[PDB]
């Protein structure tokens, strides 16, 4: 079988949208900051062997250009929401994120992963428990990532074509 | 001007010369803000803008560069500190040529700059206003061309000279 989903990364700038994209797509760890303004990717992978193209799109943290924004939410089939685990306003902005996927999509069933990113550095202010309630309160999965050692990265992403797959089904 | 200070760029791609663009700086107006601008562009405190590049080239909105610092995107410093505050927001994104800061949200201005090429209306009372081309709009236009849909530009445009005229 083959199949292609459309991802969008969404989050606040500086979480890690960019460095975990491209440790899935180009495996190695950008420490230097680039800002994005946008970004694509595409990947074949295969997922619970279903093999499948990954069409990635890597958004910049930012709320400037809603009507831009809207269209990423319109034409992506799920979106992994990143957080990085030494940023609170980062996981405060969260719940802003899914409230607009879910005005552009006219749902309150859209496939999301919530992304606890860096979990690697020691300056952590978010609580896994505080990211974990938020999920369930949401019906999403939560995932833990560091974008640094590449754990949780595929995890991240295949865990959010599990969510559209699941979405399908309905 | 009888008032305003003119500075220049010279302009290169891959360290070839392409012109030179000079600037109307607006210290009638926007005096802490264009002085930060002419000073950086003297490079008499010791530092500033000769050497450092356009990072983000974007057709038909904006040309931006000024990172001195980090030489990334992500520098910059003012003559007055790391950061200085949103001075006015008197003037706005009318059209090509306008001059303005960059910043990361209120009161960040450092050393970071754009060119319009086109109206930015929805940056106004965001980005101060603080200058416009005065000649080279040409060259401001031929660099356009170097740009891309992210901003990633295909040569490396740098500021080969700079200074203040008249
Ligand atoms: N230690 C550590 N640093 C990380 C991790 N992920 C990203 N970073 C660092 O955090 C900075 C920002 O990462 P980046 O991926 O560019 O963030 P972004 O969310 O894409 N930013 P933007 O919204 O501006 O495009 C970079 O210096 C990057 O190396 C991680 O898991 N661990
Ligand atoms: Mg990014």
């Amino acid at each position: 079988s083959m199949t292609e989903y459309k991802l969008v990364v969404v989050g606040a700038d500086g979480v890690g949208k960019s460095a975990l994209t491209i440790q899935l797509i180009q495996n190695h760890f950008v420490d230097e900051y680039d800002p994005t303004i946008e970004d694509s990717y595409r990947k074949q992978v295969v997922i619970d062997g279903e093999t499948c193209l990954l069409d990635i799109l890597d958004t910049a943290g930012q709320e400037e250009y809603s009507a831009m924004r809207d269209q990423y939410m319109r034409t992506g089939e799920g979106f992994l929401c990143v957080f990085a685990i030494n940023n609170t306003k980062s996981f405060e902005d969260i719940h802003h994120y899914r409230e607009q996927i879910k005005r552009v999509k006219d749902s309150e069933d859209v496939p999301m992963v919530l992304v606890g990113n860096k979990c690697d550095l020691p300056s952590r202010t978010v609580d896994t428990k505080q990211a974990q309630d938020l999920a369930r309160s949401y019906g999403i999965p939560f995932i833990e990532t560091s974008a640094k050692t590449r754990q949780g990265v595929d995890d991240a992403f295949y865990t959010l074509v599990r969510e559209i797959r699941k979405h399908k089904e309905k | 001007s009888m008032v305003n200070p003119t500075v220049f760029f010279d302009i290169a791609v891959d360290g070839e010369p392409l012109g030179r663009v000079s600037f109307e700086l607006f210290a009638d107006k926007v005096p802490k803000t264009a002085e930060n601008f002419r000073a950086l562009s003297t490079g008499e405190k010791g530092f500033g803008y000769k050497g450092s590049c356009f990072h983000r080239i974007i057709p038909g909105f904006m040309c931006q560069g000024g990172d001195f610092t980090r030489h990334n995107g992500t520098g910059g410093k003012s003559i007055y500190g790391e950061k200085f505050e949103d001075e006015n927001f008197i003037l706005k994104h009318t059209g090509p040529g306008i001059l303005s800061m960059a910043n990361a949200g209120p009161n960040t201005n450092g050393s970071q700059f754009f060119i319009c090429t086109a109206k930015t209306e929805w940056l106004d009372g965001k980005h101060v206003v603080f200058g416009k081309v005065k000649e080279g709009m040409n060259i401001v236009e031929a660099m356009e061309r170097f740009g891309s849909r992210n901003g990633k530009t295909s040569k490396k445009i740098t500021i080969a000279d700079c200074g203040q005229l008249e």
